[PDB]
């Protein structure tokens, strides 16, 4: 379960002397249970950006409280908040964020390694998750010389390795065709229809936001529209 | 993340750039090696003088001469420590004295008084003869017959001298006496000095037999033309001949079993202080010079070795900015800040620890070559073949070899500790961006 | 493109890695400054022994003992060689001299006798008074008073230099004559030894006026108190005081110009075949092993900067690869690779050569700290001045700051050449192109 | 005033034990007049992009020989051609291909930099050139700062500051919007007119190639339809 709650952000840019504080999250009560897809939709930098990165850890939000699992997580310091990535999250950043260089099975294997997982059943944990996805026929195929859709894949591979309860994303389609939208789209509704995962994909489009089993609409910052109709 | 998969991180990410780490591992190892080998020539002037300070002298010699207080130094009050394997007492004796066999005397001579007893338990080199236990009986030098000049031959050999000046030129001359140094029970030339001041009374020469003769000395340049007097006879020729006092040298031996007997005698300085010139305590200002000198040789090559650290340095941050991408998604994935650090400092302290053992192995090398040329050029340059002596102009010990890789180690792993907080600290939202 | 144009983009790329770009030319002054402080340690062992030299003997006595084959050497011909001030004919003959001066008496006073016009045309010590012209007339020295004292006085000296028992501590003795010397009538009995051997003829009578006084001997050296007598008394010196068989000593002192025009005749009369000895024959004695001595430690400072150009290189290549692009641009608009491979390998020297700078500077720092310590620590041995020893390093980097100068931009001008040839053929194709 | 008479070339990419040599250029005999806009349009890889960068001097031709206003340049080297680059060329890179930082009155009088033209001028020069292209109100504002019409513009005014003959061209409008490409265009068009200049822009469109004097069309190499299209 995700918790949200009368969460708030602000950014400082500029000198010291130049500290000009633009607040971009307004109480944010984003409710997510266990194993459905939630999806928020706003336009570029509208504040679901700062509403993802909150919710995975990379910042600590100003004021509320974020629960994950059961968890606070607000008063997690980078130690314990990156254990708690290793272990209960997944990411599909949109840059495909691939390591330009090394390989599609170290790529994959990478979060296994960063767990500490034992050799063979990282190599069985990669060969199965490759496996399901559908890219295991291309091993040691470098990520550039694979097309983005391929790079998509992979990413989902990765985020599914350590199979996390959460494996929240950004836009997985922001640079990426229909029908490799589609397709990707329909892999993470097989996620979840296979295993009980929850979603924070965040998007621009309304069509990606349509698989989801509720809606959360930030406009300018402000969160609303929650519901769950379902499909 | 457990430590294989760390190392394959670093070989991978190291594998990037190869003539990079190359060049920051070869300034390394080339500061190591500079580092060692001038600690080194510090190491090796301490062996050497310690070696020759060994060989120069008897290696347990424990002088004791220069009572202060002009207390009395008997040997009966020098016998009660620890372990003392001889408290042999001598006291030199300044006399007129040329050997009276033939036409052959032997003007150079230093008569040494002696108890055999004592000599036994003091293990002096002895070439011939077993003991001279009597009223009548000597051991002679070693160099007993090339002092044995004739009259006519030592005549000839002054003038001779005389003509060259005091110019140490050729000028040489026979090894006086050829005959045996067998048992021959001669006399030389006891003739008084006035017992010791300065009359001379009537000559007076015992006939002592010639048990045996001494070994090579300490040093092959100095000569010995003893004649070792035994101390039963002592006090019949103080009582006859009376030399104590000034002509007369107290050299009194508190000779131990071994070298660390000698340290431990040393240690029981305070109550036999008679101002002792032993081996040790002659030493123990060399010890502190020679640390002196090694701290600075060591801060020497330090500061070589910090030069190679501000290299690594410069190149661990080039590894950062470069990994930047890796390391902001490994951050996103969970990589935690713990794994990350000790990451960066394993790859500083891998590329420290490589320079460290390939300039320990260069500087092993190094120190074989400079104890190889060493005696060639001293041969060579000043016209003398290097003395035909053994020198360690070198040295390299394992206690080197250990300040050596912690130096080089801790210096590599301080130059990344500065990357290492610059990899934990990455901001993964910025990695997670790209740019523009 | 311009030398300003140049510089420009220089400072244009070094603002982007101010970081690195320091910490590379903080290796290299720390490696200039390594090079230049060790090396500066045998320049300054080399200075201290040339000036110790320099102030324990007169520098312009170029002293000649003669030929080869013992061909007798004249006045005439060494007059005539090049850029000689005058040559000194110093006699000296070994005996004691009873001056005795009235009641005063002088002991040493050893006959300095010979012809003075050429001595005092050669630059001689003298302060005070006129040569010596007249038949009955001296030179006299400083010292003179020092010597002279009263019958009575003459009694203590003796008694406390009997009682003294070569105790040289507590004689100590009063100088006794503190008035004017010149215009006496002091009647010289210098004493007469058979001429030369042994026997003692007869004293002359020497009533020889007091006109002419030497100052201070030469540097802090020499006794100066001994008579000095003119040409005119040689015939019958020569006559009566016959010295040629033996005792005489004629020392020939050969001055001349400054210390250069000294070496140059000292190599101009061992070319002859001469004798030679002087300053400059101890100086060139220990100039090939301070020759030897500089160049060791100005390669162990090679290697230091070869430590610190490694990192230099790392920071261009790095510099190379980090933009490649506005390399490319350049190269695509026609910046031409000459131009580019000079603005990289400008670039590497201006590392080179800043850090070169900052390094002679904060090595003048570190010489002069060394020049204030050096002494503080060593004193109360043989720094008693503390105006000799060490204090020679604030001249050392003379030709030590052109030889680390060229050494260190030379050294980052290499280090830099592969770095610039990489720029220069960076591919436009590819640069241009982004790389995602 | 080009003539590219007989000109081939070939990419031979590959390892040495792998070596494979595919010809992307077949004995072409572009022509080009003096003052006027030859367009050369192609595809990916047909031809164009080589060619441009043969004629430019990034690659010397294997065959043939190229007159480059009255001047052979088929056996020149490196010095001379950058030389010749600098002194009677001029570049519009579609990337725009500015130097990150150099602020735009810089980075247009970088080319006068290179060829050692004293300040005094230079800055008369760069402050026309820059009045002239219409953005003379920017001064010392970062390339990344403008948008990407304007970089073209400025791409521009730093090929015209040397005032040289030929000032070939890649895409112009490769990555630009649809006003931003008219203006670009009839800047081009008002450049030719009012200032003898000849452009050898290639383009992946025929919109942009319309505005040349003359159309050459690389048909994955050979030239087919040269003629002087009259605008």
């Amino acid at each position: 379960m995700i918790d949200v709650q009368h969460i708030d952000h602000s950014f400082t840019i500029g000198k010291k002397g130049r500290e000009n504080e633009v607040p971009v999250l307004k109480d944010v009560s984003l409710s997510v249970a266990k194993g459905e897809i939630a999806c928020i939709v706003g336009r570029s930098g509208s504040g679901k950006s700062t509403l993802l990165n909150l919710i995975s850890g990379y910042i600590s939000p100003t004021k509320g409280r974020i629960v994950i699992n059961g968890t606070d997580v607000t008063g997690f310091n980078e130690k314990e908040w990156a254990q708690f990535r290793l272990d209960h999250f997944g990411f599909i950043f949109q840059s495909f964020q691939l390591i330009p260089g090394l390989t599609t099975y170290e790529n994959v294997e990478m979060p296994l390694a960063l767990k500490g997982i034992k050799p063979s059943e990282r190599k069985q944990k990669v060969q199965d998750m490759l496996k399901r996805v559908g890219l295991e026929n291309h091993a040691a195929h470098y990520p550039n010389e694979l097309s983005g859709g391929q790079q998509q894949r992979v990413s989902i591979a990765r985020a599914l390795i350590l199979n996390p309860s959460i494996i929240l994303a950004d836009e997985p389609t922001g640079s990426l065709d229909s029908e490799t939208e589609h397709e990707v789209l329909e892999l993470i509704q097989q996620l979840n229809r296979e295993r009980g995962i929850t979603f924070v994909i965040i998007t621009h489009d309304d069509e990606v936001a349509s698989i989801g089993h509720s809606k959360f609409q930030l406009h300018d910052g402000v969160l609303k529209g929650g519901i769950t109709v379902e499909v | 993340m457990r430590f294989k998969d760390q190392v394959h991180f670093i070989r991978r990410n190291m594998k990037k750039n190869r003539l990079r780490v190359f060049m920051t591992i070869l300034a390394t190892t080339m500061a190591c090696a500079f580092l060692v080998v001038l600690s080194s020539v510090g190491f090796g002037i301490q062996k050497t003088i310690t070696d020759m300070t060994m060989s120069q002298q008897i290696v347990t010699k424990v002088s004791v001469m220069g009572k202060e207080g002009d207390k009395p130094i008997k040997k009966a009050d020098l016998e009660k420590y620890d372990h003392v394997r001889s408290v042999v007492e001598r006291t030199q004796v300044y006399e007129p004295n040329k050997a009276t066999l033939g036409n052959r005397t032997n003007e150079s001579s230093n008569l040494i008084f002696t108890n055999m007893n004592d000599e036994l338990k003091a293990n002096m080199e002895l070439e011939k003869g077993r003991v001279a236990k009597s009223e009548n009986e000597i051991v002679v030098g070693y160099d007993f017959a090339k002092r044995l000049l004739t009259k006519k031959e030592s005549e000839e050999y002054n003038k001779k001298i005389e003509e060259a000046k005091g110019n140490p030129e050729d000028i040489k001359e026979p090894k006086g006496y050829t005959k045996d140094i067998l048992n021959k029970t001669i006399e030389l030339s006891v003739s008084k000095t006035d017992s010791k001041t300065g009359d001379v009374t009537k000559t007076k020469t015992y006939d002592f037999k010639i048990v045996g003769i001494t070994k090579k000395p300490s040093q092959d340049w100095m000569e010995d033309s003893n004649i070792f007097i035994s101390d039963q006879f002592k006090k019949d020729f103080s009582e006859f001949l009376d030399f104590k006092g000034g002509n007369v040298e107290t050299n009194i031996g508190v000779f131990a079993d071994k070298f660390e007997n000698v340290e431990q005698l040393t240690n029981d300085l305070t109550d036999d202080g008679y101002y002792v010139t032993s081996v040790t305590t002659e030493l123990e200002g060399a010890n502190t010079f020679f640390m002196v000198f090694k701290i600075g040789l060591i801060f020497v090559g330090c500061i070589a070795v910090i030069i190679s650290a501000i290299g690594i340095f410069n190149t661990m941050t080039m590894a950062v900015t470069e990994r930047t991408q890796e390391i902001g998604i490994m951050k996103a994935i969970g990589a935690s800040p713990s794994i990350i650090r000790r990451m960066f400092l394993m790859e500083s302290a891998y590329i420290g620890i490589l320079g460290c053992v390939i300039g320990i192995i260069i500087s092993y090398g190094v120190s074989y070559l400079v104890n190889l040329a060493v005696p060639m050029i001293l041969a060579a340059t000043s016209g003398g073949d290097a003395g035909d002596l053994n020198y360690t102009f070198s040295y390299i010990p394992a206690s080197l070899v250990i300040i050596a890789v912690v130096i080089c180690g801790g210096v590599a792993v301080i130059s990344g500790m500065n990357p290492a907080r610059k990899a934990t600290k990455t901001n993964v939202l910025t990695a997670l961006r790209r740019e523009l």
